C-alpha cells in the first residue's frame, strides 16, 4: 500500500507508527467546597410580602 | 591590524645552496567529519499533537509526510554508506602479533588495548572521552526515562557499532605495520618494520642507508612524537572543534524545530485545543489552517537544511575516503595531502562520527650553506651528477643527496657525462676520479 | 492530556501545580484534590518497519519496532489491528535499534543482506526462514610477521573491475504558468 | 552497479511523478480544479479559496527546484570525480592507491553509459607469495652494501638480491649495491660474499 | 474547461460517464445528450525560445 506496488523488492521498509490509545476518560477534583447559602435562604421562617 | 606571518628573507644567490644536515620525524593529527546523526521525524505527531481534527485536516493538505519521509530516509541511508566507504576498505580483518617489539617503535597508543573492555586504543579513548562531553543518544532511553522525542523526532542507530568500527581500524593498523601498502594492493605480504621504513624513506628520496644508520634516533624521534599527540589532543585546546559542529549543528537544527512548534504563526495561538475551544468550528479551521502550514513550512526547511548539511559530510567523508586509501594504504607523493611535509605514512583512528589520522613526516632541519655548480668540467666533457647535488664544501667539491647532506667524492658511477664544457652555464673546473 | 499517569519524585513549590520539561511539554502535574505530584509520560509510540525478502522470494515478513522494549510492546498491541504481530511464539528479539518479530538470531555470522541496525542484520536463509544475525566484520587473517621474514610474489594476475560514475541527469523545464494555472 | 545509474534516471522520474501528484492536493481549498471553484465561488470571496490554491502549487514548485538544485550539485561532484578520473586514469597511469581500480594500476578503459561513464580498469595484483629469510644490508669487507632497488633474500643457504613485486633472484653484485659505512652500525647485517664483476 | 473533442476509443461501462487520467484530471466524459465516449485534449501548446 504504501509503495503503491503490487511487488516489493528486498529490503527494509518503513511503513507506520503504531500509538497505544487511551483506555478510559478521567477528571480531577478542585476538591471545592464555597457552597453558595442561598439555599438556607430558601430554607428561611419568615418571608417579606 | 592582523600580522599575517613573521617577515623571513632567504638569501638567493646563483652558486648558493642549502642542505639540511638532519631531520625531524613529525607525527600531525588531522580530523575528518564523517557521518552525521540519522534522524527521522514522526510526520503526524510534530504536526498534530493528538489532535484527531488536525489529523484529519492533515490528510487532504498532500502526501508531504511521504515525501519528507522519503528524503530523511535517503540521508539516514547515505550516513552508513558514508562509514562503510571510508573504514571497509580491507577485505580480511587482520590481528597484531603476540609480540609487539616493532624494530625499537611502539604502537601501544595507537594499537588497542586489551586491558580496557572497549578493544579501543588509549588514544581513542581520549577522542571519545573529550567528543562524548558534548554528545547525543548514549543508551538512547530504550527503557522508559526526554532527549526531545515525544515530538515525532526519533534518533536512529547507526548500522555499525563503535565496537566495529574500531575493529576496522584495528585491522588497518595491523596490516599497515606488518604488510606496509602490500595489503592495500593485494595479498598481505609481511616485512621486517625497519625495513619497511626503508622503503618509503626511499619514496620520498632518502637513501635506505640513512634510515639504517640513525635506526635509533629516528624511534625515539618517532615515539616521543606519539606521546606529545596525548597531552596535545588531552590539552584543553580542541582540535575536535569539527567533529563537535557536527553534533552542535544538529542539536540546533533539532532544537529550532522544537522551538517553532511554540510560534503561533499568525493565528491567535499556538495551542491547538486552545484554538478549537475558543473559536466556533468555522473561524477555528481558519487558524488551525496557518497553524499547519506554518508547521509544515519549519518541517520542510529543516529538510532543506538537512540535505545540504549532508553534502559536505559526504564531500568530507569521500575526502576521508581517499585519505584513508592515499595515505594510511600507501605512501602519497601529493603535497600537503597527508600532513604538512614529506609523507612517510598515516594511521587511521577511529573516533566518534568521525575519523583522525595520524601523519607522520619527514622534516629536514639544521641546514647548512654550500656552494654548487650545475656541472663539472673534468677532461673537456661537462660531468652531470646523477641524482645528487654538486657542493663545495670551500676547497672540494662533492655530490649528495638533495635531501641529506651525505656528501661524496666525484666519481664516473656518480655522474653521467654529456656534451662539451663551454656551452653550458657556471660549469667549474674540478676533477672527475676514475675508478 | 493523554499519557501514562505514574507517580513523581519531583519536587514542587506549594504555589508550583504542573511542570514541563525542555521542550515545554507538560511533564508532571500536581493532582488538585491531593497535593500528591504525578508524572506524565507518553503512551508509548514507535515506528513501525518490514524487513522482506521479496515478494517473488516467498511472503514471510519480519516486523522491526523501533526504539521500544519489545516487553512493554509485545505482540498483545489498535494501530494496523488486523497484524497480530504473528505470536510470541513467533521468535521475539531484542536489539538496540527496537523489538524484532518473526525473526530467529543464530551465532554464525554472515555478510549483511538487510541491515537492520545496530550490528544486526536480516536476510532469507535455511526451511527457509527469515534468519536476523550479526555482520561478519570480514574473514580473519594473521600474518606472521618477523624479525627477518619477507613475503615476495613469485607469480602475478592481471584484474579488470568496472566503475560506474553518474554524468548527467536528465534537463526539464517547467512551464510555470500552465502548471499553477491550467486552462 | 547499473543501478547507481539507473537510481538518477529514478529520483528524476519520481520527482516529476510526486509533482504531478501534488496537483490533486486541495491545500484546504474547497477543490483541487481551478475552474470549478470559480463558478462555484463568485468574485468577492473566490480569490481566498484561489490563493490557498496559488500558495499550494507554489510551494510545490519551490520545492522541486531547491530538490533538483541539491540532486545537480551531486551530479556535478560526480561528474567532476569522472572528469578527473578520465584524466588521471586513462590519459596516464596513476600512483595514487585505488583511485583507478583496486591494486597497482596499468591502464584504464573509458566506455560510455546513458547519462554516466563506464571505466574499465586495468590492474595489476600480485599471486603466490613465497616467504623468504632477509637482511637489511650485507657485510662483505667491513663495509656495508645495501641492494640500490632491491631487497636481500635467501632461500636459506645463498643469499640474493630481488625485485620487491616480482621474485626474480640475482647474484649480488658490486652493480646491484651500493656501498655505504662500516658493518657495526648497521643492525641485523649479514656476512656474504658480493661478487665484483 | 478548453480543448480539443475528439471520439476516443476508451470503452466506459454504462454507469460511468467521466475518465481521468494519472494527473487525477478528467480526461473523457459522456455526452449528456447523446451517450458517447469523448476524450479531452488540451490545446497544442509548447515552449518558444529565440
Ligand atoms: C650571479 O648573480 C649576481 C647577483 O645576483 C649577478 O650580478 C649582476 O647580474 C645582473 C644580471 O645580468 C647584471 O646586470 C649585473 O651587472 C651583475 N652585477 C655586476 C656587479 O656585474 C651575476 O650576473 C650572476 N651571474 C651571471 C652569470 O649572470
Ligand atoms: C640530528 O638531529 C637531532 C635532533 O634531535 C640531534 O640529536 C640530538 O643529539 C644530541 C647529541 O648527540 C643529543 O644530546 C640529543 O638528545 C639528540 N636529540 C634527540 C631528540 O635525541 C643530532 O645531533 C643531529 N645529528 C647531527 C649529525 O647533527
Ligand atoms: C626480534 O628479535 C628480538 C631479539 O633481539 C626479539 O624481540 C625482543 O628483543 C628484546 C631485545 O633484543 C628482548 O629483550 C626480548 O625478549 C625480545 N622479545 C621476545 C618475545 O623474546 C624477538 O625475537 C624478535 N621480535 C619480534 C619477533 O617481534
Ligand atoms: C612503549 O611505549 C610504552 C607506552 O609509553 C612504554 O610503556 C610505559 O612505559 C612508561 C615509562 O615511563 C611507564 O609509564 C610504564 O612502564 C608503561 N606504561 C605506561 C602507561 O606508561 C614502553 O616503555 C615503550 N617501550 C617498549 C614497550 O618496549
Ligand atoms: C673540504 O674537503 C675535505 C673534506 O673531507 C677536508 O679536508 C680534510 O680535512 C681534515 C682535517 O680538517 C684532514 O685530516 C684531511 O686529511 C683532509 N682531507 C682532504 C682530502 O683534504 C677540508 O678541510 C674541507 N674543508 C673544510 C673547510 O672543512
Ligand atoms: C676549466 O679548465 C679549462 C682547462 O684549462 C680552462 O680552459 C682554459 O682557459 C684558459 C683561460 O680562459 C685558456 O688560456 C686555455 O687555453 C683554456 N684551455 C682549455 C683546454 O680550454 C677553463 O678556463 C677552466 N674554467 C674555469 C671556469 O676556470
Ligand atoms: C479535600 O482534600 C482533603 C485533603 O487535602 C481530603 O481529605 C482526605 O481524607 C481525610 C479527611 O480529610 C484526610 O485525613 C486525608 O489525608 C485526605 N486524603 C488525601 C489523599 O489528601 C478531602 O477528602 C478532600 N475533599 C473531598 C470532598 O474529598
Ligand atoms: C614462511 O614460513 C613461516 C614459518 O613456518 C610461515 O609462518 C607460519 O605459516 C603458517 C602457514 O604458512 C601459518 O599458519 C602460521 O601462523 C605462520 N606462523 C606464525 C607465527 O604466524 C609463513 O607463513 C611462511 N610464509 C608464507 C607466505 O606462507
Ligand atoms: C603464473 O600464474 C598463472 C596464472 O595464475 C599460471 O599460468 C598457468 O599455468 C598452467 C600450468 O602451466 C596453465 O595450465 C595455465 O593455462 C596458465 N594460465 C594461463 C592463464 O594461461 C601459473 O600459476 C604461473 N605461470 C607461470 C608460467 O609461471
Ligand atoms: C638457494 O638458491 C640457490 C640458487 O639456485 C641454490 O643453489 C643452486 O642449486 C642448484 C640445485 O641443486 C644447483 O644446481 C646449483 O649448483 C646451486 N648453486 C650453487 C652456487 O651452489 C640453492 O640450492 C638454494 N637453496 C636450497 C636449500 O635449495
Ligand atoms: C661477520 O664476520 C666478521 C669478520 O669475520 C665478524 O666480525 C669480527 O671480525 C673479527 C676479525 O675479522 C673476528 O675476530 C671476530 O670474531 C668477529 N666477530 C665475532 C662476533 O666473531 C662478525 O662477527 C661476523 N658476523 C656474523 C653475523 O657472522
Ligand atoms: C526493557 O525493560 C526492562 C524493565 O522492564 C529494563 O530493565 C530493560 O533495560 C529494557 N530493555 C533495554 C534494552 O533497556
Ligand atoms: C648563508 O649565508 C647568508 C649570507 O651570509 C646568511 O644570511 C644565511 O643565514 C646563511 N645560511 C645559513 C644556514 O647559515
Ligand atoms: C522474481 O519473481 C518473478 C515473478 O515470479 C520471476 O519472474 C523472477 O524470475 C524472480 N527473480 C529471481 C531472481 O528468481
Ligand atoms: C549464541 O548466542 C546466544 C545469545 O546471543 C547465547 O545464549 C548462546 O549460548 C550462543 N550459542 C549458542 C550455541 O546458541
Ligand atoms: C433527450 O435526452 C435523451 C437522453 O440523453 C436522448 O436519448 C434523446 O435523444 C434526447 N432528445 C433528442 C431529441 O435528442
Amino acid at each position: 500500500c504504501t509503495l503503491k506496488s503490487f511487488t516489493v523488492e528486498k529490503g527494509i521498509y518503513q511503513t507506520s507508527n503504531f500509538r497505544v490509545q487511551p483506555t478510559e476518560s478521567i477528571v480531577r477534583f478542585p476538591n471545592i467546597t464555597n457552597l453558595c447559602p442561598f439555599d438556607e435562604v430558601f430554607n428561611a421562617t419568615r418571608f417579606a410580602s | 591590524t592582523m600580522s599575517l606571518g613573521a617577515e623571513n628573507s632567504v638569501a638567493y644567490s646563483n652558486n648558493s645552496i642549502a642542505i639540511p644536515t638532519n631531520f625531524t620525524i613529525s607525527v600531525t593529527t588531522e580530523i575528518l567529519p564523517v557521518s552525521m546523526t540519522k534522524t527521522s521525524v514522526d510526520c503526524t505527531m510534530y504536526i498534530c499533537g493528538d489532535s484527531t481534527e488536525c489529523s484529519n485536516l492533515l490528510l487532504q493538505y498532500g502526501s508531504f509526510c511521504t515525501q519528507l519521509k522519503r528524503a530523511l530516509t535517503g540521508i539516514a541511508v547515505e550516513q552508513d554508506k558514508n562509514t562503510q566507504e571510508v573504514f571497509a576498505q580491507v577485505k580480511q580483518i587482520y590481528k597484531t602479533p603476540p609480540i609487539k617489539y616493532f624494530g625499537g617503535f611502539n604502537f601501544s597508543q595507537i594499537l588497542p588495548d586489551p586491558s580496557k573492555p572497549s578493544k579501543r586504543s588509549p588514544i581513542e579513548d581520549l577522542l571519545f572521552n573529550k567528543v562524548t562531553l558534548a554528545d547525543a543518544g548514549f543508551i538512547k532511553q530504550y527503557g522508559d526515562c526526554c532527549a526531545q522525542k515525544f515530538k515525532g523526532l526519533t534518533v536512529l542507530p547507526p548500522l555499525l557499532t563503535d565496537e566495529m568500527i574500531a575493529q576496522y581500524t584495528s585491522a588497518l593498523l595491523a596490516g599497515t605495520i606488518t604488510s606496509g601498502w602490500t595489503f592495500g594492493a593485494g595479498p598481505a605480504l609481511q616485512i621486517p618494520f625497519p625495513m619497511q621504513m626503508a622503503y618509503r624513506f626511499n619514496g620520498i628520496g632518502v637513501t635506505q642507508n640513512v634510515l639504517y644508520e640513525n635506526q635509533k634516533l629516528i624511534a625515539n624521534q618517532f615515539n616521543s612524537a606519539i606521546g606529545k599527540i596525548q597531552d596535545s589532543l588531552s590539552s584543553t585546546p580542541s582540535a575536535l572543534g569539527k567533529l563537535q559542529d557536527v553534533v552542535n549543528h544538529n542539536a540546533q537544527a533539532l532544537n529550532t524545530l522544537v522551538k517553532q512548534l511554540s510560534s503561533k504563526f499568525g493565528a491567535i495561538s499556538s495551542v491547538l485545543n486552545d484554538i478549537f475551544s475558543r473559536l466556533d468550528p468555522p473561524e477555528a479551521e481558519v487558524q488551525i489552517d496557518r497553524l499547519i502550514t506554518g508547521r509544515l513550512q519549519s518541517l520542510q526547511t529543516y529538510v532543506t537544511q538537512q540535505l545540504i548539511r549532508a553534502a559536505e559530510i559526504r564531500a568530507s567523508a569521500n575526502l576521508a575516503a581517499t585519505k584513508m586509501s592515499e595515505c594510511v594504504l600507501g605512501q602519497s607523493k601529493r603535497v600537503d595531502f597527508c600532513g604538512k611535509g614529506y609523507h612517510l605514512m598515516s594511521f587511521p583512528q577511529s573516533a566518534p562520527h568521525g575519523v583522525v589520522f595520524l601523519h607522520v613526516t619527514y622534516v629536514p632541519a639544521q641546514e647548512k650553506n654550500f656552494t654548487t655548480a650545475p656541472a663539472i668540467c673534468h677532461d673537456g666533457k661537462a660531468h652531470f651528477p646523477r641524482e645528487g647535488v654538486f657542493v663545495s664544501n670551500g676547497t672540494h667539491w662533492f655530490v649528495t643527496q638533495r635531501n641529506f647532506y651525505e656528501p661524496q667524492i666525484i666519481t664516473t658511477d656518480n655522474t653521467f657525462v654529456s656534451g662539451n664544457c663551454d656551452v653550458v652555464i657556471g660549469i667549474v673546473n674540478n676533477t672527475v676520479y676514475d675508478p | 492530556g493523554t499519557g501514562v499517569l505514574t507517580e513523581s519524585n519531583k519536587k514542587f513549590l506549594p504555589f508550583q501545580q504542573f511542570g514541563r520539561d525542555i521542550a515545554d511539554t507538560t511533564d508532571a502535574v500536581r493532582d488538585p484534590q491531593t497535593l500528591e505530584i504525578l508524572d506524565i509520560t507518553p503512551c508509548s509510540f514507535g515506528g513501525v518497519s518490514v524487513i522482506t525478502p521479496g515478494t517473488n522470494t516467498s511472503n514471510q515478513v519480519a516486523v522491526l519496532y523501533q526504539g521500544v522494549n519489545c516487553t512493554e510492546v509485545p505482540v498483545a498491541i489498535q494501530l494496523t489491528p488486523t497484524w497480530r504481530v504473528y505470536s510470541t511464539g513467533s521468535n521475539v528479539f531484542q536489539t538496540r535499534a527496537g523489538c524484532l518479530i518473526g525473526a530467529e538470531y543464530v551465532n554464525n555470522s554472515y555478510e549483511c543482506d538487510i541491515p537492520i541496525g545496530a550490528g544486526i542484520c536480516a536476510s532469507y536463509q535455511t526451511s527457509q526462514s527469515i534468519i536476523a544475525y550479526t555482520m561478519s566484520l570480514g574473514a580473519e587473517n594473521s600474518v606472521a610477521y618477523s624479525n627477518n621474514s619477507i613475503a615476495i610474489p613469485t607469480n602475478f594476475t592481471i584484474s579488470v573491475t568496472t566503475e560506474i560514475l553518474p554524468v548527467s541527469m536528465t534537463k526539464t523545464s517547467v512551464d510555470c504558468t500552465m502548471y499553477i494555472c491550467g486552462d
